[PDB]
């Protein structure tokens, strides 16, 4: 790794990364899913009048 | 009787604050970056 380390979290020892993608900016996923949820509503809204 | 007297600091008298240790508590090497709030981007 590089030299990095720069604030952490530990009790027992200290020098520990933590596992999984890390993220300080994904919070535009609730506007994606409620937009996705009114595209899923009108998508489902077309299929009843065509059969 | 012969016996002399200085006066001065003998350099081994200092202060400490209560509940503090130089090497109880172990731990490693820090880094870190700070701006915007000094008197622009310092990284100690």
């Amino acid at each position: 790794i590089k030299e990095g380390l720069a604030a952490s979290d530990d009790e027992g020892q200290f020098i520990d990364a933590i596992a999984g993608t890390c993220d300080s900016d994904c919070l535009k996923l609730p506007l994606f899913f409620a937009f996705y949820f009114s595209a899923t509503v009108f998508s489902n809204m077309c299929s009843i009048p065509v059969i | 009787p012969v016996f002399e007297i200085d006066v001065g600091c003998d350099s081994s008298k200092y202060i400490m604050v209560r509940g503090f240790n130089k090497s109880r508590c172990q731990r490693r090497d820090f880094s870190y970056v700070i701006d915007k709030e000094l008197l622009d981007n310092l990284k100690v």
